[PDB]
């Protein structure tokens, strides 16, 4: 898809270097700061070769230091990989039996890079 | 026997996971040591399995899993299966766990392990991604036992004084999804070394506890991570990477987890010991801590020294709740006010006795009391 949209001190994982074909890249934290957005990217083939990165590329800076952030909730959203304690970046994952599925916790609190995603 | 246990996930969610179960009986046979196990593993409905898998100590990494619930994702995916004093862990596809069984010797089964995972996973597939910005140390990350161990040199000495090191790192395979992350806020090198930076390392509790040293002298240093949550699911030629930060840098290393036997899975050993002179020799059970005066149940199965046959006149009887104390055994067994069986030995004789008995009270930690007889 051409080129991945840098971040702020992270990392961009391997893509060879492909004429718009970029299958698959990863993205990392910056060490001490952690990511807050979806680290996966892949590229989606448009009617042309060349395209558009899936996702976004993520923020990667603290959050909030050590502080921790409200319990994000839907009710169309259930907390896998999320527990009551919290630091820093740490994200939860939402899914429902009847949305988006991913949301962070940043120095603003109750969310990261966006908002507790809804749901169906 | 029952002996609950409680689990919670950590880190992040990867789909395979070790529950580490040191709780159930295990006898320090030093010979035959046949296992019948049966599992059973909820999920949603609840997909009851059939796990059976009978090896003695000679193999330690067998997965025979004929199931009954249907065709559940994965369980017990062996490469440390036995590896450590009682370790079996339960690995699934990269939940509510309820073992049922390890060895029979009698009449009693029981297990627990309780997880609060997610009842069903969620397939973690991950597409070959070989981190370009990576130096390959080519390193052989393997995998003694079940832990982690490695002792890889970290990404680099920039900006050393006044450094929020983080050790943020990440394990890769087959089809694998778990990264370690660095907790207790951000270490910058206190001591010379050995800085004991606790890890989360993803995957489960981890009863033994997992961590990395920062290893720092003078300019070049080390790193030693330990993380614990590593299994079968692991492809044979898998790799994981190393993202240590400062003031980022990766480092690869080639991962290859060892299926093969412990120095021992028998549950330890009191060791106690006591001394006769008349061959019909006597000793008292002492009685076991976690234990209360009153108890429903409570089993002393006296078990020969180095017993090259399979089971023989050796009794498990004498239990609480309407129990049989005629043992069928050559020796006999009884006990006295207080709850601390005086077992009796079927003559003894001029060599070493050397029995074993584990007496597993409800609730209790199971106390192998492997008592050697001393003559005069
Ligand atoms: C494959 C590769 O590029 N390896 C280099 C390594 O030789 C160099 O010492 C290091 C410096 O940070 O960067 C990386
Ligand atoms: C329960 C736990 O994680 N304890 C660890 C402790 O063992 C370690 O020495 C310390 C280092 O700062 O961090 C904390
Ligand atoms: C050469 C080598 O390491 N082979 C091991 C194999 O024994 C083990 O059963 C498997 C478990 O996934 O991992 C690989
Ligand atoms: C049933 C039983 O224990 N009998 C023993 C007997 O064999 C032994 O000679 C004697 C020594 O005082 O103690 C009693
Ligand atoms: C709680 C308690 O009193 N335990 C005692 C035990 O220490 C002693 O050896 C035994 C002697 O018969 O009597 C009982
Ligand atoms: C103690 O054992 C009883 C059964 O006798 C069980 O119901 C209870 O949950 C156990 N509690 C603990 C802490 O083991």
């Amino acid at each position: 898809c051409g080129s991945p949209p840098p971040i702020l001190n992270g990392r961009i994982s391997y893509y060879s270097t492909p004429i718009a074909v970029g299958t698959v890249i990863r993205y990392s934290c910056s060490g001490t700061f952690r990511l807050i957005g979806e680290k996966s990217l892949l590229c989606i083939t448009k009617d042309k070769v060349d395209g558009t990165w899936d996702k976004p590329a993520p923020k990667c800076e603290y959050f909030n230091k050590y502080s921790s952030c409200p319990e994000p909730i839907v009710p169309g959203g259930y907390k896998i990989r999320g527990s009551t304690p919290y630091r820093h970046g740490d994200s939860v994952t939402f899914a429902c039996k009847t949305g988006n599925k991913s949301v962070w916790c940043q120095a603003n609190n109750m969310w990261g890079p966006t908002r507790l995603p809804t749901c169906v | 026997y029952t002996i609950q246990s409680l689990i919670h996930l950590t880190g992040e969610d990867p789909g395979f996971f070790n529950v580490e179960i040191p709780e159930f009986p295990f006898y320090p046979t030093c010979n035959v040591c046949t296992a019948d196990v049966n599992v059973t593993i909820n999920f949603d409905h609840q997909l009851d399995l059939d796990f059976g898998q009978l090896t003695p100590h000679t193999k330690a990494v067998y997965q025979p899993r004929g199931a009954f619930g249907g065709s559940e994702n994965a369980t017990n995916l062996f490469l440390l299966e036995l590896l450590g004093a009682g370790e079996l862990a339960l690995t699934m596809r990269s939940e509510s766990v309820d073992v049922y069984f390890q060895d029979v010797f009698g009449t009693m089964w029981c297990h627990h392990a309780e997880m609060q995972n997610p009842v069903y996973l969620i397939p973690e597939t991950v597409p070959y991604i070989k981190w370009d910005n990576c130096n390959s140390t080519n390193i052989t990350a393997v995998v003694r036992a079940q832990g982690l161990d490695v002792t890889l040199p970290l990404s680099l000495p920039t900006s050393a004084q006044d450094s929020n090191f983080s050790v943020k790192t990440q394990m890769l395979g087959n089809e694998i999804d778990i990264e370690c992350i660095m907790e207790d806020g951000e270490i910058s090198q206190v001591l010379p070394g050995d800085n004991k930076f606790n890890i989360t390392c993803s995957g489960y509790e981890s009863h033994v506890p997992s961590g990395g040293i920062l290893t720092s002298t003078s300019y070049a240093y080390s790193l030693r991570l330990t993380p614990r949550p590593v299994s079968r699911f692991l492809g044979n030629n898998s790799i994981l990477y190393v993202f240590y930060s400062g003031n980022d840098y990766c480092i690869q290393s080639n991962i290859v987890f060892s299926d093969e036997i412990p120095a021992s899975q028998d549950m330890p050993t009191n060791t106690t010991d006591i001394t006769y002179v008349g061959d019909n020799a006597t000793y008292s059970v002492p009685m076991v801590t976690s234990e209360d005066a009153n108890s429903p149940n409570v089993t002393v199965t006296a078990f020969w020294a180095w017993p090259n046959n399979t089971e023989t006149d050796f009794k498990c009887k004498w239990t609480l709740t309407s129990g049989t104390p005629s043992g069928c055994e050559n020796i006999s067994g009884a006990f006295a006010s207080n709850r601390t069986f005086d077992i009796t030995v079927s003559g003894l004789g001029t060599a070493p006795k050397t029995l074993i008995i584990t007496r597993t009270a409800t609730n209790a930690t199971t106390t192998t009391h492997k008592v050697i007889f001393s003559k005069a």
